[PDB]
């Protein structure tokens, strides 16, 4: 099972420096060695085959090469280790002893499931353990995934192949916003390329005006045209350099791993669009196509290892209760015990709930036929049974259970089933819960009840597409476009009406010429009749497709139909670019959670996808890898992540290095934050710096990849400038030099905190919104200057925040001896940007201000002070924690700035300007609210406290005032933001 | 309110004991899969030694055996420490597992009662 610390030893943080070890040599001998815990198996083996031949039966040692080390594990399995350069501290051993044994098998297959069960976090063997027919089915099935993805990566093989490793990271649509254009003189872009010449690895650089829309061919050739000028060479031949060498080399952007290997205008990437926007001079890196595709390994991919029809049930559905064994319920207060029922399709039940008779909780035996007002026919694909035993005390319930009526091999659940229920989650105040896990408790030391299902004359299967359409072909005003058009535009939240949920159903047809209505038409059938659910099915077949931003709501809870979601994942493989897959992947893993079954085109999608491009299978990985401790998505997710493993390439053994990196910052931090934790900071960061001096983790923490952003190399550590941060939890302020060649002209510090302690996941989702905000404004033409940050969730409450370098909260600025009026901030800036440069300073920060103040507005983001509030010296201002009737806020300092430097602030051109872009901003978001909603409502089956139900999703409803017209929703805006230093240290009067 | 300050302390107990036995079921494992090597290390001992022990014992090499046995005694003695250090933790795992039961019909004597209260207010 998944190891509980990210100890040395079990119940060990920190294996001592000299250890003793127990060897177990193949001759039936036992060998105390007294080791370094720096020290690798090679020099242990050495050590100890020396010391061996003191021992009896030593003549029978073959040479030490002849053996491995095997040990157990904290994971408890029994691992074999065939790299011995790995230190000894570094085996995450259970106990401190080694065995010698002669290698077994194939050395490829067992290193490689060693390399996959170390980055998902938990052994390859106990996915083989399971004998579960869907596991090993999934298991078995999805290589169809895997071999489809590496044979598109192989085809074309050079250019394929990098093309997955260094996918263009581009913006979505190649038109760029007006405003952006102005910004680059007569259309055009000053570019410098730069060359690594030799001899002596010298750099040479060509700058280059040309057009933004320009391929990045056309770049290499007025780049060889400016080399080519001096060399008296004829037009003739001077057009056949261009010709023969003009994608003979590739462009890849200084101080990164980012590289310009598609036909997409130059614009358009990500990079460029940024120095276009900020005024920068875009430096790229000419190389040659052969040196990149040098590096290029991998691509060595190796394979592992009577029916009868429902609907000719004429029957009501029965289902036999049997027994429970055992309770845990104090006997003086709970006297009886019963099973409630209930028959759900999601969270919505099919019928009225059944009861079971009530039982002393000392014989929980029920032995009893249950009796539910539903025809066996009507049953939809993916109805389920809620179940949970019921205390009577006023009634409460004890443990909880959900089970699919039907199996992923479309066949009806009969016969004697064991149910291991769920613990009561904390504030579960319903009898039954529907919106959970459905599937019987990993944990079988708990409540387990027995069920029986009816058995039919042979095997019940669901009926086919055929049986389904044959059923569904047997069984307009002027005022009534205008009423569907009105139910159309509503957000997702509001509630469509018993009468309304009657119109569209009797207007379903015509519902097909505005097909952005099918989530509300799906809210409206009656799920409980096959009569209707057949009629829906063929809508759904034929039914147009739809933006993937509107599709992705027929993945949450409300849509549990295979048919339905089926739909939305067309849409997804049919319209959704890379880019915007890359901005909803969070959202996208969650709604996997809403899946019946483990082998389904959502999962088959997303693992092509993240097979296919390694930007997207990064965030994949890290993502489903952070939440393995959740033992209710534990396998789903586990065995997808083997998937992925097994078919990434090279890339499994670069996140082999992350996890090697973030287990030992999580032991390091484990350690200050436990044994430690009464120390005083001086002694705390002693040894903080004995502990990164040590070999193991200077060779851990040096020469990875950044797991916020894998395109930049974490080379070696800046030791000086690591620091235990000073607040709570104790965060780590960690540095790294930039590995690159041309690390000078992007940057040379890498700069990561490490937060171990905090659920970083409301950070991880505002980020996503804020970027997704700044996305449409941007988009609209409306230049607002959003910082969305770099934040990963690594695990359970640890993840990276991305160091903002250049930047100061509003605090920090104020005790710059430690005097600050409301005009200190202002001061700052204009000190900091004199000149020419000081309007666009002031420009950026109000352009800055105004995204910010709308955003925190729009989510209610509060607690909002001058030390989490930032502004970088080129002024942009930009929030900080994210952890959480919120109203308008802007200081009268930032008044100050906006109208550059005046007494009067509200009546200046200046804060006329600023209050026009917040509402612009404003009214923007609104016009998007259901992209917004979706998100948020994909984000109900996480985890996240904070997003429980929709009723927390309600805020946005009030802010963004969706049940009022624009012009009220404006006016509302506008009085809000009309509303609107002495003890800064407390805040009192 | 007065009892919802109690069910969510209690809560804290139930959560933490739910994790600890978690790990306590895992170290059993570990042991298990630890002794299991060690056994089958005696099984090599015996097929090796074999003709060792054979030939001192036609040898009156009383030494070289003695030497033998006392490496078996020391592995032998060995087993005996973990399987007493795995059947310690097997009984502290039975008292904890004790307490989250207890702890268990604490909060459902509690839940039924909350309920009723968030109710009526
Ligand atoms: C250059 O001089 C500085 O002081 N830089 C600096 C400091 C802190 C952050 C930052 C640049 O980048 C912006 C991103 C960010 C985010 C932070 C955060 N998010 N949640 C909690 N914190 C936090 C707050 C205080 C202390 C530590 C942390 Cl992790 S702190 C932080």
């Amino acid at each position: 099972p998944p190891r509980p610390s990210s100890g040395e030893l079990w119940g060990i943080h920190l294996m001592p420096p000299r250890i003793l070890v127990e060897c177990l040599l193949p001759n039936g001998m036992i060998v105390t060695l007294e080791c370094l815990r720096e020290a690798t198996l090679i020099t242990i083996k050495h050590e100890l085959f020396k010391e061996a031949r003191k021992y009896p039966l030593h003549q029978l040692l073959q040479d030490e090469s002849s053996y491995i080390f095997v040990s157990v594990t904290q994971e408890a399995e029994r691992e074999e280790f065939f790299d011995e350069t790995r230190r000894l501290c570094d085996l995450r051993l259970f106990q401190p002893f080694l065995k010698v044994i002669e290698p077994v098998g194939n050395r490829e297959e067992k290193i490689l499931n060693r390399e996959i069960g170390f980055a998902i976090g938990m052994p390859v063997c106990e996915f083989d353990m399971v004998k579960d027919p869907e596991v090993q089915d999934f298991r078995r099935n999805i290589l169809n995934v895997c071999k489809e993805a590496v044979d598109l990566r192989d085809l074309n093989s050079p250019h394929s192949r990098a093309m997955y490793v260094y996918p263009p990271n581009v913006e979505s649509s190649p038109e760029l916003p007006k405003h952006i254009y102005n910004k680059l003189d007569k259309g055009q872009i000053i570019v410098v390329i730069w060359v690594i010449v030799s001899p002596n690895n010298d750099k040479q650089k060509y700058t280059l005006k040309i057009n933004h829309d320009c391929v990045p061919e056309q770049v290499i050739a007025e780049a060889i045209r400016k080399k080519t000028r001096s060399m008296l060479l004829s037009s003739e031949q001077l057009k056949l350099c261009v010709l023969e060498y003009q994608g003979k080399y590739i462009l890849k952007v200084c101080g990164c791993d980012e590289y310009f290997l598609e036909k997409y205008p130059l614009s358009q990437y990500k990079y460029i669009r940024s120095c276009i926007m900020l005024g920068r001079m875009p430096n790229l890196m000419l190389m040659a196509k052969e040196s990149l595709y040098s590096q290029l390994p991998m691509d060595c991919f190796t394979m592992p290892s009577s029916t009868k029809s429902l609907w000719v049930i004429n029957s009501a559905l029965r289902i036999k209760i049997l027994c429970a064994t055992y309770v845990n319920v104090n006997i003086r207060d709970i006297d009886k015990i019963y099973v409630r029922t209930g028959i759900y399709h999601g969270g919505e039940p099919l019928c009225d709930n059944v009861n079971t008779q009530r039982v002393p909780c000392s014989n929980p035996r029920w032995n009893e036929w249950l009796n539910y007002d539903i025809y066996i026919p009507d049953l939809p694909r993916a109805a389920r049974l809620c179940l949970s035993i019921c205390s009577v005390k006023e009634h409460c319930p004890l443990a909880w259970g959900n089970i699919n009526l039907f199996d992923y091999t479309d066949t009806l659940v009969s016969g004697k089933m064991a149910l291991n229920l769920w613990p009561v989650p904390h504030g579960l105040e319903d009898l039954l819960n529907p919106i959970g896990v459905t599937g019987s408790n990993p944990n079988k030391e708990t409540p387990c009840l027995e069920l029986e299902f009816d058995w039919f004359s042979s095997v019940v299967k669901f009926p086919d597409m055929s049986v389904i359409e044959e059923h569904a072909n047997w069984s307009l005003r002027e005022n009534d476009k205008e009423q569907l058009k009105a139910i159309s535009t509503r957000d997702p939240l509001s509630e469509i009406t018993e009468q309304e949920k009657d119109f569209l159903w009797s207007h379903r047809h015509y519902c097909v010429t505005i097909p952005e209505i099918l989530p509300k038409l799906l809210l409206s059938v009656k799920w409980n009749s096959r009569d209707e659910v057949a009629q829906m099915y063929c809508l759904v077949k034929d039914w147009p497709p739809i933006k993937p931003e509107q599709a992705m709501e027929l993945l949450d809870c409300n849509y549990p139909d295979p048919m339905v979601r089926g739909f939305a994942v067309r849409c997804l493989e049919k319209y959704l670019t890379d880019d915007k897959l890359s901005q909803y992947l969070i959202q996208l893993v969650q709604v996997l959670k809403y899946e019946q079954y483990l082998d389904n085109l959502l999962v088959r999608f997303l693992l092509k996808k993240a097979l296919t491009n390694q930007r997207i299978g990064h965030f994949f990985f890290w993502h489903l890898k952070s939440e393995m401790h959740n033992k209710t998505v534990s396998q789903r997710f586990g065995l997808l992540l083997e998937s992925y493993c097994r078919a990434c390439g090279m890339y499994l053994k670069h996140l082999n290095r992350q996890v090697e990196a973030m287990e030992k910052l999580i032991n390091l931090t484990d350690i200050l934050k436990q044994e430690k934790k009464d120390e005083t900071q001086k002694v705390q960061m002693k040894f903080l710096v004995e502990q990164m001096r040590r070999p193991d983790f200077m060779d851990a923490l040096q020469g990875f990849l950044s797991p916020l952003n894998p395109a930049h190399q974490l080379g070696n550590l800046r030791l000086e400038e690591c620091r235990i941060m000073s607040s709570a939890k104790r965060p780590l302020w960690l540095n790294w030099e930039n590995p690159d060649i041309m690390s000078e002209l992007l940057f040379q510090n890498n700069e990561i905190i490490f937060k171990n302690g905090d659920d970083l996941r409301q950070d991880m989702l505002t980020l996503q919104i804020i970027r997704i905000m700044e996305n449409i404004w941007q988009n609209q033409g409306l230049d607002l200057r959003m910082l969305p940050y770099g934040c990963l969730s690594i695990g359970d409450c640890v993840g990276l925040i991305e160091v903002v370098r250049n930047s100061h909260t509003i605090m920090q600025i104020q005790c710059k001896a430690l005097q600050f009026n409301s005009h200190t901030l202002h001061q700052w800036l204009k000190d900091k940007n004199k000149g020419e440069i000081y309007d666009a300073a002031i420009d950026l920060f109000t352009r800055s201000c105004a995204g910010y103040c709308v955003a925190t507005f729009i989510l209610g983001i509060g607690d909002r002070h001058n030390s989490n509030i930032m502004v970088k010296d080129d002024g942009q201002l930009f929030h900080i924690d994210f952890g959480h009737r919120v109203p308008f806020v802007l200081t009268q300092d930032f008044l100050i700035v906006i109208s550059k430097g005046a007494q009067e602030c509200t009546k200046t051109r200046e804060f006329e300007r600023f209050q026009e872009m917040c509402y612009k901003a404003y009214l923007a978001i609104r016009q998007h609210a259901n992209l917004f909603i979706n998100l948020f409502s994909m984000m109900l089956g996480s985890g996240m406290p904070e997003l429980q139900s929709f009723d927390d999703i309600a805020y946005i409803r009030k802010t963004l005032a969706l049940d009022k017209t624009e012009q009220e929703a404006l006016e509302y805006f506008m009085k809000q933001m009309n509303d609107a230093k002495m003890d800064w240290i407390f805040h009192t009067i | 309110q007065e009892k919802s300050r109690e069910y969510d302390r209690l809560y804290e107990d139930y959560t933490r004991t739910s994790q600890e036995i978690q790990m306590k079921r895992t170290a059993i494992e570990a042991f298990n899969e630890t002794i299991k090597i060690f056994e089958e290390q005696c099984q090599t001992q015996e097929r090796y030694s074999k003709e060792y022990i054979e030939k001192f014992k036609r040898e009156g090499n009383e030494t070289e055996i003695q030497r033998i046995m006392h490496n078996y005694e020391k592995l032998k003695s060995r087993i005996s420490e973990i399987v007493d250090s795995r059947r310690r933790l097997e009984e502290d795992l039975k008292k904890q597992a004790a307490e989250y039961r207890e702890i268990d019909k604490r909060m459902n004597s509690i839940k039924p009662d909350l309920i009723q209260l968030r109710k009526t207010r």
